[PDB]
RNA sequence: AUCGAGAGGCU
C-alpha cells in the first residue's frame, strides 16, 4: 500500500525485459492501474509522485508538511528546471516490442509499505482432516489443520440453484455422517445395538 | 406534481397538478373531505390503509413504498421479488411481520422456526402442544441432512 | 393414500423437462456409468460419464421415469420419451 | 539495515559510494544533489538509493555480544 | 501560545526566545527549555472547557496589519475578519495523530483515505526497533533495506520516522498494462 | 446455527485472488498446492484405468496424482507411507482419490453470500503461484475487489453432485440476473477505457498489430477480413477488427441522443450480423446493462457462446491497450487559468449573495412560508446556494476538460469515477455536512475557537470552497473530517443492519417454492402466488420491450394500424402484396380485420386503463424486435418484390398462436381462464407488433419467414416458462437484501432506516406523510 | 507502537462521531474501522 | 561497410557507449535490447557456506548481498554451467569457489569491503573470477560492518548464469533507449494543456534528425529504421563485449531453432 | 462486376469535429442541382482542402482471405489516390422518385441522395469507393 | 512456496520438444508452432522478418500466458510454399544480418577511440 | 474447553 489507503496486492511480477521503459533506461519497480484513482481521490498519491521525483533529482527533502504554501505550479517549474515534463509525465515504450506507447505515462519515486499480510501464511486446504471431540465436525482454524466453515448464509444461496444432494453430500459426507439405530415403538436412539 | 394524461387528441401530455402533503395521518377522516378526489389520495403509512382500504389495497400500497425505498438509488428489482415478499406478508389475514413476533409464530412445523429465533423457547412451545412436524420443510431435512425436497429432490426417479 | 396415481391422457404438467430434473437425472445415470453399467449408445470416443449421459439424453436412450408429486398428494409419472429438452 | 549493493530498477552498483558520499558531504561540505551528480548517479532509480538510504547498522554495531 | 496587547494585538514570545530556543537545541550557557516558556508566561496549557472563552489564531502572521495580484496556485484562505484575539495555535499539523502525521499531503485528500491510512501504517512492515536482534518477541518483521521517505512531514523529525522507517522509495508507474 | 444449519466441511479451500485476463470466465485458478491436496473420488472403469495407474505413479507429492485407494473391502490404502505405492494391481470398482485436474468443476464463493451469483461453479485450471485465479468479468457477482480479498472453494465426492455444479450453478447460466431482468456480469474499467479508446472513428491499426489481433481471438476462421482503407496505407478501424470477435448473425440497434443515421459524433450503436456497423463503444454497449451485448449474445446464441465471447473481447482488447498505453497524473485534474478566475468568480458570487440573504435575514424580513421557521428556511436556501454554486463550478470545469484529459476519458467510457470526483478534484469539493444539516455548533455559539461568537459565514460552517488540488485550509480540513466519520459509522452501522434483515428475508420465503402446477406454495402448501411473478415466467428471459399501442395519437394510430379493404386510400397498395389487386371489397376479409381492429383498440384503452402513467417500456417474456431483424436478415427479403401472404394467413396464423404459447394444462375451465389471465400482456404485445398493416409495411415478412416467426416465439415462450422446483422464496429474499446492502446516502425516512420501518411493522414511523389529491 | 501508547477506548451513533471539541486533542481521521469505530480515538 | 545494418558511435567509455543503429527494423533492436539485459551469461555468486557469523546482520542477508557483487566475467564461455559439467557438485571447469574471512579485530569500526574477497579454486590461466573494483580507493563494495570482537568466516561458490534465473547475472545497468525525436512516425500523440510544444522538452538526439516542415503531410509509409542507444555495463563485462555477446547469444538462439528445425 | 456510380463533387463544408485525424466532409454534385452526398474522410493519409473537386466513384469489386499486393502483376483498379470498402446500411426513400443510400466503411460513414444510379446501387456487402486527385 | 523453480523459464525437460507444429484447421496451407521455453524476444524478430517475405500471407505470434515461458507462431504462405522454407529464409536473413552488424560495430569500435 | 483483545475484506 502507498501512504493514501491505497490497497494492494500483487496479481503478477514481471521481469525488467517485459517492462516499459523510459528513454533514459529507467523501469517501473511498480506498476498501478490508473482506474483505481478517480474512485478514491488520492491527490496526494500523484503530488507525492511528483514531489519525490523533484527531490531525487534536485538532491532536497520533500516538504510534504500540511498547510503548506506547496504550489503544484512551483512543484511543476521546479521539475521543468530539471529537464522533464513539469507533470511527471514520461515517454515510454513497451518492453515486448519497443513501440512507443502512444499516451504518455506517469511515472516517478513513489513511498511504498509492505504490509503483515502474506499469502503462504494465507494459503488453507483441507481433505479429510482433524475433527473435534464434541461435535464430531473439521476442527477451526488453519494453524490447526482446520476446514472452511459452510455457512448458512453460504446454504441459501446454494439452495436458490436447488441442488438438493449436493448440499446432502456438503451436510453429510462433508462432515459428522452418523448412522444410528432406532426402535419403531419409541422413536429415540435407547436402542441396544450387537451388531457383531 | 407534473403528471402525464391523455389529452382529447390521444396522445399523452403533461399537464401539471396541485397535491396536498401533510405530515400526519389520520386516513379514515381526511379520506371523507370535500374539494378532494377520494380515489387517488395516498398515505405512505400503509399500516392504516390495510385498516381502511382493505388488505389487498395494502398490498399495493406496500408495494409501492418498497418500489419508491429501492428506486431512492437509481436500483430496480423485478417485480416478482417484491411482490412474493408483499404477498407472504399478506397472504394470512393482516399484515404478519419479519421478524419473530410475526410468521416466527405460524404453524410452519417446529425446526424450521427453531432455527431462527427463540430456539429453546419454541421447541419448548412444540413440546408441550405435541407439534407433528410435516418434515417437508428445507431447514428440517437440512437438520436431518436428508435430501430435501428442492428442485433436484423434489420428485422420485424410477425404472421403466 | 390409496392408489392416488394419474391416468396418462389426464396430465397437466410441464412436458419440457426442467433444468431440475434433467441435471438430477444426468447426474444418476452418471452415478450409473460411474461404476460397471451398461451402456445404451455407441460411445464415440469419449470418456467422461456425464457427456456420456448427455448424449444418451440426445438419443432418449435413459429408460427412467420421472416421479412428479403434486402438493395434495397425487403425482405424475412421465418416462424419459415423452419428456421434451431444450 | 546497510546500503543496498545496487539501485533495484535499474542494476547499477551504489555500495561502493556510501564512504565516498559522507565524505563527500563532511571532508568537501557539498550539498546532497552536487555529491549524486559526481559519482555517476544521474537517473533517480539511483539517486533515491543513496539519498533516501538510512545507515542503521551504525546502531547495531553499538549492541555488544 | 500567548497573546495580548504591546502598542496593538501581538502574540509573547519573539524572535529573541526563538534565538535562545535554538541555542539550546544547538549545543549537541544558561539553557532555555520549554518548561522555561510555560514558567515565563509566553505559552499556556488550554483545555477543553477553557477554550470557550477564547479567540485563537491561525497563523501569527493574522496578527500582522494589513491594508490583489497573488499567485493564483495557492490555496484560499479566508480574511480573518477578527481582531479580539487571544492566542495563536502552535501549527496547525499538530491536530492530526502520530499515525496521521505520516501521511504526505493530507490536507489535499478525502478524509476516509486518510483514516485507512492511518489504520494500515500499524500493518507496514519496518524496524520496529533497534535492538531486534537481542529482543526476542513472539513475532517480529524487518525490511531489509528500509529506505527514509522522499516526501517528508515536518512532524516525523519528532516521530524518528526519518531514523526507522517501513517502506521504500518505489519507482511507481501508473499505467495499463497486460491488464493484470 | 452453527453446528446444523451452517458447519465446517472437508474437502474446502480458501486463499487471496488474483485478476489474469487470459483466463476463460468460467476458469478459476487454482493454485498448484490445493490441487495437490485436495481429491476427487473417482471409481475404476475401463476407460480410465489406465490414467488412474499412470496417476497413482505420479504419486501424492507430484500432481498429477492420487492420494488415498479405496479397494473393495473398505480398508484404506495410503499412498504416502505403504510398501505398495509403486506395484498396484488396479481391480474394478475401486476407488482413487485423484488429485483436482484441470476441467474439473468446482463449488467457488466469496463471503459473504448474498446473492446466488456469489456461488458458482468454476472449471478448474491449475497454476503455479499461491493465489486463487479469476477472470476481471466475474467481480461483479462475487463483489470481489483484488486489495487482499479472499475466496473460498468446495469440491464434490460424487457424479451427481459434479453433474448438479456443471448444469445449475455453471458461471455462464448465472450471466442474466434473475433479479433485474438484467445480465449481473460485463466488461471492466481496464477493458472498458480501452474498447472505447479503440472503437473511435480516428482509431487506425495497421497490418503488423492486426495479424496478432485476429490471432488472439481463440476460435477463428483464420480468413482476414477485408480493410477499410486501401490505397494510401492498408488500415483497418477498431470497430473493422473488433467485430471479429463478434459472432455472426447479432443485430443490436441503440440510439443516444442525436443519433442521426449519419451519426455527427458516432453516439448510439448499429452492429449488424456479427459486425459492428457504427458507434463508439461503452459501457451501455458492452456494460452489464440490459440491453447490451452480453444480454443479446446470452439470448441468441447461449450461454457457452457468451462466455468464449467474453475472453474473445478482452484478449484483443488488452493486447492493444498494452501497446497503447494510459496514464493519470496531475495533468488531468489542472484546470487552465481562466477557469480557475471563472470558477473563483462563480465562489466569490455565491459568496456575495449568500451575504446579502443573511443580510435580509438580520432585519427580520424573511418571509416564513407555510409549514417551516424562519431559520429552516434560511438553512434551506443557503444550503441550496452552496451545492448550485458547487455543481456550477464543477460543470466549469469538465467544459474545459480537454478530451485528452484521461480522467474525462475514464468516466466518458464510464470505466471508473463519476462528475462530482471531476468537480472537487479541480473546481470546488463543496459543503460538508453532518445529520443533514451543516457543520453544528459544537461549541458555544461558534463551530471553532477560531471563530466568532454566532457566525453563520459559509465557511464557519463548513464550506469547503478550496479544491483538493488546491489545498484544503485547517478548519475546512477539519470538517470534512468530521463528515467522513459521520460517512464510515453509517457503512459500520447499515452494514450489520443490512446482514440481519438479509438474513430474516431468507429465513421467512425460504421454502417458497413453485410446485408442478405453479402455485407458489410453503411447506404447508399454502398458497401464495397462484401464478408465480403473476405472469408464470422465470425471471431471466425477460426483456424491457415497449408497447406501441399505449401513447401516439389516434390520428398515427389509424394511420399505422388501419388497414381498410373498402376505401381506395385505407387499403394496402398492391406494391405491399401479391392479391392486393383482387383483394378489394372481399368481405369475407374485411371482417376479420374490424374483429383484429376491435381487438386492438379494446387492448389499448385495456393497458391504457392500467398504466395511467403511460409508460410503454415493459419487462416481457420474448423479445420481438430481434426476432424481426433475424428474419431481415436470415431470409434476405428485397422490400421491393411483394409477400406471398393471404391475409387469412397472418390473422388466422396469429389468433392460433395465443392459443399454443401454453402457461397451465388445465382441461377445464378455470384454469383455462388464469391462462388467457397469464398471457394477456404478452398477446396484447403480439397483436401490436403483428398487426397485419405492420407485418407487411413496416416489416415485409415472407410466408416462410412468418411461419420461421411463429414457430421461434412459441419456443422462446415455451422456454421462457418458470420452470418448477425453483425456489423463488430465497432468490427474491437475497433480490431485495443485496440492493439495501449498496444503499449509499428529498424530507422523508429513505434507505435502510425506511426498510427497517418497512419490514418491522412500524406503527409509530418517524415520517408519516398524507399526499392529498 | 506509539499509536498503540496513545489509544483511548470508551466503554459505551450519537458518540461515535468527531465532536467539535476533539480540536488539538484528540485527532481527526485516525481510529479504527469498522466495529466500534469512532469510540477507540488517538490523542 | 558491411551491407544492411550501419553503427556510429557517438561516444564511448570503460562503462557506457552511445551510439546510432541505422537502416534496421525495430523488432531487431528490441529482441537486442532484451537479450542485452537477460541471456547474456555471467558469473556471480551461486553459493554461500558461513562457518562462523557473530554480525549484526542475518546469515541470509548476507548470502543475498555477496549475490550481487560484481566479479569479473571477460573469459566466461570458456566456463560452463554447472547443471552441464559432470561433477559431483561444482568441478573446477564449471564454477569458482571464493572464500572470505574477516575479524573484528580494531576497536575503532572494521568494514568488509569486497576486495577482502579470496580464490581458491584454480583460475586454469581465464580472466575470471576477480571481483571488479571500480572505487577510487579499491575498496570495493561494503559488505558488512565489524564491532570489535566480532569475526566472520564464509565460502562462496560461483556458477555461470543469466539474468533471467536471478538479475545478479547481468550487465543489466540502464540501457538508453529512443527514436524519432521529432515524432514524425505518429507514434504517440503528446499530451498537452496550452500547446504540444513548449510543455515538452527537445531530446539532444534533436541535434542529429532535421525538423519537419509546417507544411509537409505524412509520410504514412515511412518506418523507423535509426535508433539512439546507450548501453552501461556493471564492470562484469567491458561494454564492447556486452553488445557483441548478446548479439552472439541471439545468433546462436537463432541456431538453436535451425538445429531442431533440421532434427523434424 | 464492374463500376457502378461516377459522379464529381465541388466541397462545401468541411468538418475537423472532435476527431484529430478524420473529418466529416460534405459536397454536392457539380451542374446537377439535386444531388449531394456526406462522408468521412481520413485527412492524415488524403488532406482535403476546402472549395476543391474531387473524382468520385464507386466499384462492385477489385468471402476468401486477404492478401497484400505481391507484386505489381496484381492488376489493380485504382489509379486514384484513395480507396475504402464498406456496407450498405441503410436505403432512406426520400421522397417520390428520391432515395438515399447510407454506407459504413469500417465507422467512416457516407450518405448519398438521388435517383439516377437507381438501378445500380444494391443492398450489397461489398461496396468499394475510389476518389481520384 | 508454489513458485515454480526459476530455471523453467528455459530448460526443456521430459520430452519438451523446443518445437511442435501443427496444421491449422479451417485454413490451408497454414500451420501453428509451439516455440517452448521461449519469450516475445525470438517470437517478434521472426514475425518482423516474416512480414517482408512477399510469398508470407499471415505470420504472427502470441505468448498465452506470462506464467509459461513458450508461444505460439502461425503462419500462412502461398500455394507450394511450405512455412518451414518461409522460417528458414527468415531465421538466415535474421542471421547474416546478426553477422554484418557485429562485424560494423566490432569495425567502427576499434576505430573508436577513448 | 472457555473468555478477552487486535486485524483482514465490501467502487
Ligand atoms: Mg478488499
Ligand atoms: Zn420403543
Ligand atoms: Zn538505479
Ligand atoms: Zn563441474
Amino acid at each position: 500500500a502507498s501512504r493514501h489507503g491505497q490497497k494492494g496486492t500483487i496479481g503478477i511480477t514481471y521481469r525488467r525485459e517485459d517492462m516499459p521503459f523510459t528513454a533514459e533506461g529507467i523501469v517501473p519497480d511498480l506498476i498501478i492501474n490508473p482506474h483505481a484513482i478517480p474512485s478514491r481521490m488520492t491527490v496526494a498519491h500523484l503530488i507525492e509522485c511528483l514531489l519525490s521525483k523533484v527531490a531525487a533529482l534536485s538532491g532536497n527533502e520533500g516538504d510534504a508538511s500540511p498547510f503548506t504554501d506547496i504550489t503544484v505550479e512551483g512543484i511543476s517549474k521546479l521539475l521543468r528546471e530539471h529537464g522533464y515534463q513539469s507533470r511527471g509525465f514520461e515517454v515510454m515504450y513497451n518492453g515486448h516490442t519497443g513501440k512507443k506507447l502512444m499516451a504518455q505515462i506517469f511515472f516517478g519515486p513513489t513511498y511504498y509499505q509492505r504490509l503483515r499480510h502474506m499469502v503462504d501464511d494465507k494459503i488453507h486446504a483441507r481433505a479429510r482432516g482433524p475433527m473435534q471431540v464434541l461435535t464430531r465436525q473439521p476442527v477451526e482454524g488453519r494453524s490447526r489443520d482446520g476446514g472452511l466453515r459452510f455457512g448458512e448464509m453460504e446454504r441459501d444461496c446454494m439452495i436458490a440453484h436447488g441442488a438438493a444432494s449436493f448440499l446432502k453430500e456438503r451436510l453429510m459426507e462433508a462432515s459428522d455422517a452418523f448412522r444410528v439405530h432406532i426402535c419403531g415403538i419409541c422413536g429415540l436412539m435407547t436402542v441396544i445395538a450387537k451388531l457383531n | 406534481y407534473d403528471r402525464k394524461v391523455p389529452s382529447p387528441t390521444g396522445e399523452y401530455v403533461k399537464e401539471p397538478e396541485w397535491v396536498l402533503e401533510t405530515d400526519g395521518v389520520n386516513l379514515s377522516e381526511v379520506m371523507t373531505v370535500p374539494g378532494i378526489d377520494p380515489t387517488r389520495i395516498y398515505t405512505n403509512s400503509f399500516i392504516d390503509i390495510m385498516e381502511v382500504l382493505g388488505i389487498e389495497a395494502g398490498r399495493a400500497a406496500l408495494y409501492k413504498e418498497v418500489y419508491n425505498v429501492i428506486a431512492s438509488d437509481g436500483s430496480y428489482v423485478n417485480y416478482r421479488h417484491m411482490a412474493l415478499l408483499v404477498d407472504v406478508m399478506t397472504t394470512q389475514g393482516g399484515l404478519t411481520s419479519v421478524t419473530r413476533h410475526g410468521f416466527n409464530r405460524s404453524n410452519t412445523g417446529a425446526l424450521m422456526r427453531c432455527s431462527f429465533e427463540e430456539t429453546v423457547e419454541i421447541l419448548f412451545e412444540a413440546g408441550a402442544s405435541a407439534e407433528l412436524d410435516d418434515c417437508r420443510g428445507v431447514s428440517e431435512n437440512v437438520i436431518l441432512g436428508q435430501m430435501a425436497p428442492i428442485g433436484t429432490g423434489a420428485f422420485d426417479v424410477m425404472i421403466d | 393414500l390409496k392408489e392416488k396415481a394419474i391416468p396418462k391422457d389426464q396430465r397437466a404438467t410441464t412436458p419440457y423437462m426442467t433444468k431440475y430434473e434433467r441435471a438430477r437425472i444426468l447426474g444418476t445415470r452418471a452415478l450409473q456409468i460411474s461404476m460397471n453399467a451398461p451402456v445404451f449408445v455407441d460411445l464415440e470416443g469419449e470418456t467422461d460419464p456425464l457427456r456420456i449421459a448427455m448424449k444418451e439424453l440426445a438419443e432418449k436412450k435413459i429408460p427412467l421415469v420421472i416421479r412428479r408429486y403434486l402438493p395434495d398428494g397425487s403425482f405424475e409419472d412421465w418416462s424419459v420419451e415423452e419428456l421434451i429438452v431444450d | 539495515m546497510i546500503v543496498p549493493v545496487r539501485c533495484f530498477s535499474c542494476g547499477k552498483v551504489v555500495g561502493d559510494k556510501w564512504e565516498s558520499y559522507l565524505n563527500l558531504l563532511q571532508e568537501d561540505e557539498l550539498d546532497e544533489g552536487t555529491a549524486l551528480s559526481r559519482l555517476g548517479l544521474k537517473r533517480y532509480c539511483c539517486r533515491r538509493m543513496i539519498l533516501t538510504h538510512v545507515d542503521l547498522i551504525e546502531k547495531f554495531l553499538r549492541y555488544n555480544p | 501560545f500567548i497573546v495580548e496587547d504591546d502598542g496593538h494585538k501581538e502574540l509573547k514570545v519573539r524572535k529573541g526566545h526563538i534565538a535562545k530556543l535554538m541555542a539550546t537545541e544547538y549545543q549537541d550557557v544558561e539553557e532555555y527549555t520549554w518548561s522555561s516558556l510555560l514558567n515565563e508566561g509566553l505559552v499556556e496549557y488550554i483545555d477543553a472547557e477553557e477554550e470557550e472563552s477564547i479567540l485563537i489564531a491561525m497563523q501569527p502572521e493574522d496578527l500582522e496589519p494589513a491594508e490583489l495580484d497573488v499567485d493564483p496556485a495557492k490555496r484560499i484562505r479566508v480574511s480573518h475578519h477578527a481582531t479580539t484575539f487571544t492566542h495563536c495555535e502552535i501549527h496547525p499539523s499538530m491536530i492530526l495523530g502520530v499515525a496521521a502525521s505520516i501521511i504526505p499531503f493530507p490536507d489535499h485528500n478525502q478524509s476516509p483515505r486518510n483514516t485507512y491510512q492511518s489504520a494500515m501504517g500499524k500493518q507496514a512492515m519496518g524496524v520496529f526497533l533497534t535492538n531486534y536482534n537481542v529482543r526476542m518477541d513472539t513475532m517480529a518483521n524487518i525490511l531489509y533495506y528500509p529506505q527514509k521517505p522522499l516526501g517528508t512531514t515536518r512532524a516525523m523529525e519528532y516521530l524518528k520516522f526519518r531514523e526507522l522507517p517501513a517502506g521504500q522509495n518505489a519507482i511507481v508507474a501508473i499505467a495499463c498494462y497486460s491488464g493484470y | 446455527r452453527g453446528n446444523l444449519m451452517g458447519k465446517r466441511v472437508d474437502f474446502s479451500a480458501r486463499t487471496v485472488i488474483s485478476g489474469d485476463p487470459n483466463l476463460e470466465l468460467d476458469q478459476v485458478g487454482v493454485p498448484k498446492s490445493i490441487a495437490k491436496t485436495l481429491t476427487y473420488p473417482e471409481v475404476v472403469t475401463p476407460y480410465n484405468i489406465d490414467r488412474l495407474t499412470q496417476l497413482v505413479r505420479n504419486g501424492p507429492n507430484e500432481h498429477p496424482g492420487a492420494k488415498y485407494v479405496i479397494r473393495d473391502s473398505g480398508d484404506r490404502i495410503d499412498l504416502r507411507y505403504s510398501k505398495r505405492a509403486g506395484d498396484i494391481q488396479l481391480q474394478y470398482g475401486w476407488k482413487v482419490e485423484r488429485h483436482i485436474m484441470d476441467n474439473d468443476p468446482v463449488l467457488f464463493n466469496r463471503q459473504p453470500s448474498l446473492h446466488k451469483m456469489s456461488m458458482m461453479a468454476h472449471r478448474v485450471k491449475v497454476i503455479p503461484y499461491s493465489t486463487f485465479r479469476l477472470n476481471l468479468s466475474v467481480t461483479s457477482p462475487y463483489n470481489a475487489d483484488f486489495d487482499g480479498d479472499e475466496m473460498n472453494l468446495h469440491v464434490p465426492q460424487s457424479e451427481e453432485t459434479r453433474a448438479e455444479l456443471s448444469q445449475l450453478c455453471a458461471v455462464p447460466l448465472q450471466i442474466v440476473s434473475p433479479q433485474s431482468n438484467k445480465p449481473c456480469m460485463g466488461i471492466v474499467q481496464d477493458t472498458l477505457c480501452g474498447i472505447r479508446k479503440l472503437t473511435l472513428r480516428d482509431t487506425f491499426i495497421e497490418l503488423d498489430q492486426v495479424l496478432n489481433m485476429l490471432y488472439w481471438v481463440p476460435d477463428w476462421d483464420g480468413v482476414i477480413p477485408t480493410p477499410a482503407i486501401i490505397k494510401p496505407k492498408p488500415l483497418w478501424s477498431g470497430k473493422q477488427i473488433l467485430s471479429v470477435a463478434i459472432p455472426n448473425g447479432i443485430h443490436l440497434q441503440r440510439f443516444d441522443e442525436g443519433t442521426t443515421l449519419l451519426s455527427p459524433k458516432d453516439n448510439g450503436m448499429l452492429i449488424i450480423d456479427g459486425q459492428i456497423i457504427f458507434g463508439v463503444v461503452e459501457k451501455k454497449t458492452v456494460g452489464s446493462s440490459n440491453g447490451g451485448l452480453i444480454h443479446v449474445v446470452t439470448r441468441e446464441k447461449g450461454p457457452q457462446v457468451c462466455a468464449k465471447l467474453f475472453g474473445n473481447i478482452q484478449k484483443v482488447v488488452n493486447f492493444w491497450l498494452l501497446h497503447n498505453g494510459f496514464s493519470t497524473g496531475i495533468g488531468d485534474t489542472i484546470a487552465d487559468g481562466p477557469t480557475m478566475r471563472e470558477i473563483t468568480e462563480t465562489i466569490a458570487e455565491a459568496k456575495k449573495k449568500v451575504l446579502d440573504v443573511t443580510k435580509e435575514a438580520q432585519a427580520n424580513l424573511l418571509t416564513a412560508k407555510h409549514g417551516m421557521t424562519l431559520r429552516e428556511s434560511f438553512e434551506d436556501n443557503v444550503v441550496r446556494f452552496l451545492n448550485e454554486a458547487r455543481d456550477k463550478a464543477g460543470r466549469l470545469a469538465e467544459v474545459n476538460l480537454k478530451d485528452l484529459n484521461n480522467v474525462k476519458q475514464m468516466v466518458m467510457a464510464g470505466s471508473k469515477g463519476s462528475f462530482i470526483n471531476i468537480a472537487q478534484m479541480s473546481a470546488c469539493v463543496g459543503q460538508q455536512s453532518v445529520e443533514g444539516k451543516r457543520i453544528a455548533f459544537g461549541f458555544v455559539d461558534r463551530t471553532l475557537p477560531h471563530f466568532s461568537k454566532d457566525d453563520y459565514s459559509p465557511e464557519s460552517k463548513g464550506f469547503v470552497e478550496n479544491s483538493y488540488l488546491r489545498g484544503l485550509t485547517p478548519q475546512e480540513f477539519f470538517f470534512h473530517a468530521m463528515g467522513g466519520r459521520e460517512g464510515l459509522i453509517d457503512t459500520a452501522v447499515k452494514t450489520a443492519e443490512t446482514g440481519y434483515i438479509q438474513r430474516r428475508l431468507v429465513k421467512a420465503l425460504e421454502d417458497i417454492m413453485v410446485h408442478y402446477d405453479n402455485t407458489t406454495r410453503n411447506s404447508l402448501g399454502n398458497v401464495i402466488q397462484f401464478i408465480y411473478g403473476e405472469d408464470g415466467m422465470d425471471a431471466a428471459h425477460i426483456e424491457k420491450q415497449s408497447l406501441d399501442t399505449i401513447g401516439g395519437s389516434d390520428a398515427a394510430f389509424e394511420k399505422r394500424y388501419r388497414v381498410d379493404l373498402l376505401n381506395t386510400d385505407h387499403t394496402l397498395d398492391p406494391s405491399l402484396l401479391e392479391s392486393g389487386s383482387e383483394i378489394l371489397g372481399d368481405l369475407k376479409l374485411q371482417v376479420l380485420l374490424d374483429e383484429e381492429y376491435k381487438q386492438l383498440v379494446k387492448d389499448r384503452k385495456f393497458l391504457r386503463e392500467v398504466f395511467v402513467d403511460g409508460e410503454a417500456n415493459w419487462p416481457l417474456p420474448v423479445n420481438i424486435r430481434r426476432i424481426i431483424q433475424n428474419a431481415q436478415q436470415t431470409f434476405h427479403i428485397d422490400h421491393t418484390k411483394p409477400s406471398d401472404l393471404t391475409i387469412k394467413d397472418i390473422v388466422l396464423g396469429v389468433k392460433d398462436l395465443q392459443e399454443n404459447l401454453l402457461v397451465l394444462r388445465g382441461k377445464n375451465e378455470i384454469i383455462q381462464n388464469a391462462q388467457r389471465d397469464a398471457v394477456t400482456l404478452f398477446c396484447c404485445l403480439l397483436r401490436s407488433r403483428l398487426a397485419t398493416r405492420r407485418v407487411l409495411q413496416e416489416y415485409r415478412l415472407t410466408k416462410q419467414a412468418f411461419d420461421w416467426v411463429l414457430s421461434n416465439i412459441e419456443a422462446q415462450f415455451l422456454r421462457s416458462v418458470v420452470h418448477p422446483g425453483e425456489m423463488v422464496g430465497v432468490l427474491a429474499a437475497q433480490s431485495i437484501g443485496e440492493p439495501a446492502t449498496q444503499m449509499t446516502l428529498k424530507k422523508v425516512t429513505s434507505g435502510v432506516p425506511r426498510l427497517k420501518e418497512i419490514l418491522n411493522v412500524a406503527k409509530n414511523m418517524k415520517t408519516p406523510s398524507l399526499t392529498v389529491y | 507502537t506509539l499509536s498503540h501508547l496513545r489509544r483511548t477506548n470508551t466503554p459505551i451513533a450519537k458518540p461515535r462521531q468527531l465532536h467539535n471539541t476533539h480540536w488539538g486533542l484528540v485527532c481527526p481521521a485516525e481510529t479504527p474501522e469498522g466495529q466500534a469505530c469512532g469510540l477507540v480515538k488517538n490523542l | 561497410s558491411e551491407e544492411g545494418p550501419q553503427v556510429k558511435i557517438r561516444e564511448a567509455s570503460k562503462d557506457n557507449v552511445d551510439f546510432i543503429l541505422s537502416n534496421v527494423d525495430l523488432a531487431m533492436a528490441n529482441s537486442l535490447r532484451r537479450v542485452m539485459i537477460a541471456e547474456i551469461p555471467t558469473l556471480a555468486i551461486d553459493s554461500v557456506e558461513v562457518e562462523t557469523n557473530t554480525t549484526v546482520l542475518a546469515d541470509e542477508f548476507i548470502a543475498h548481498r555477496l549475490g550481487l557483487i560484481p566479479l569479473q566475467s571477460m573469459d566466461i564461455e570458456q566456463l560452463e554451467y554447472s547443471r552441464d559439467c559432470f561433477c559431483e557438485d561444482h568441478c573446477d571447469k564449471c564454477s569458482v569457489v571464493l572464500t572470505l574471512q574477516a575479524f573484528g579485530e580494531s576497536e575503532s569500526t572494521t568494514n568488509v569491503y569486497s576486495k577482502d574477497l579470496v580464490i581458491v579454486s584454480n583460475l586454469m590461466g581465464r580472466n575470471i573470477g576477480h571481483p571488479i573494483i571500480q572505487d577510487k580507493e579499491g575498496n570495493g563494495v561494503l559488505i558488512c560492518k565489524l564491532r570489535k570482537g566480532q569475526e566472520l568466516k564464509l565460502t562462496c561458490v560461483a556458477k555461470k548464469g543469466i539474468a533471467k534465473e536471478h538479475a545478479k547475472w547481468g550487465p543489466a545497468a540502464a540501457i538508453e533507449f529512443e527514436y524519432d525525436p521529432w515524432n514524425k512516425l505518429k507514434h504517440t500523440d503528446y499530451w498537452y494543456e496550452q500547446d504540444s510544444a513548449k510543455e515538452w522538452p527537445q531530446s539532444k538526439n534533436c541535434e542529429y534528425e532535421d525538423p519537419p516542415n509546417e507544411g509537409d503531410p505524412f509520410d504514412y509509409k515511412a518506418q523507423a529504421d535509426t535508433f539512439y542507444m546507450n548501453v552501461e555495463s556493471v564492470g562484469s563485462i567491458p561494454v564492447d563485449q556486452v553488445v557483441v555477446r548478446g548479439i552472439d547469444t541471439l545468433q546462436k538462439k537463432v541456431a538453436s531453432i535451425l538445429l531442431a528445425l533440421t532434427q523434424m | 462486376s464492374n463500376t457502378l456510380f461516377d459522379d464529381i463533387f465541388q466541397v462545401s463544408e468541411v468538418d475537423p469535429g472532435r476527431y484529430n485525424k478524420v473529418c466529416r466532409i460534405e459536397a454536392a454534385s457539380t451542374t446537377q442541382d439535386q444531388c449531394k452526398l456526406t462522408l468521412d474522410i481520413n485527412v492524415e493519409l488524403f488532406p482535403v482542402a476546402a472549395q476543391d473537386s474531387l473524382t468520385v466513384t464507386i466499384a462492385s469489386s477489385l468471402t476468401r482471405s486477404w492478401r497484400p499486393p505481391q507484386a505489381g502483376d496484381r492488376s489493380l483498379a485504382d489509379d486514384y489516390d484513395y480507396v475504402m470498402y464498406g456496407t450498405a446500411y441503410k436505403f432512406e426513400e426520400v421522397s417520390k422518385d428520391l432515395i438515399a443510400v447510407y454506407y459504413s466503411f469500417g465507422g467512416l460513414l457516407m450518405r448519398l441522395e438521388g435517383n439516377y444510379r437507381n438501378l445500380n446501387n444494391l443492398k450489397q456487402e461489398n461496396a468499394y469507393l475510389l476518389i481520384r486527385r | 512456496m508454489n513458485a515454480p523453480d526459476r530455471f523453467e523459464l528455459f530448460l526443456l525437460g521430459e520430452g519438451e520438444s523446443k518445437l511442435k507444429i501443427d496444421p491449422d484447421t479451417k485454413a490451408p496451407n497454414a500451420v501453428v508452432i509451439t516455440f517452448e521455453k521461449e519469450d516475445h524476444t525470438l517470437g517478434n524478430l521472426i514475425r518482423a522478418e516474416l512480414l517482408n517475405d512477399r510469398k508470407v500471407l499471415f505470420a504472427a505470434y502470441k505468448v498465452e500466458h506470462p506464467f509459461f515461458a513458450r508461444f505460439k507462431l502461425r503462419i500462412q504462405t502461398t500455394e507450394g510454399y511450405d512455412p518451414k522454407d518461409a522460417l528458414k529464409n527468415a531465421c538466415n536473413s535474421i542471421i547474416n544480418k546478426l553477422g554484418a552488424l557485429k562485424t560494423n560495430f566490432e569495425t567502427e569500435w576499434n576505430l573508436q577511440t577513448l
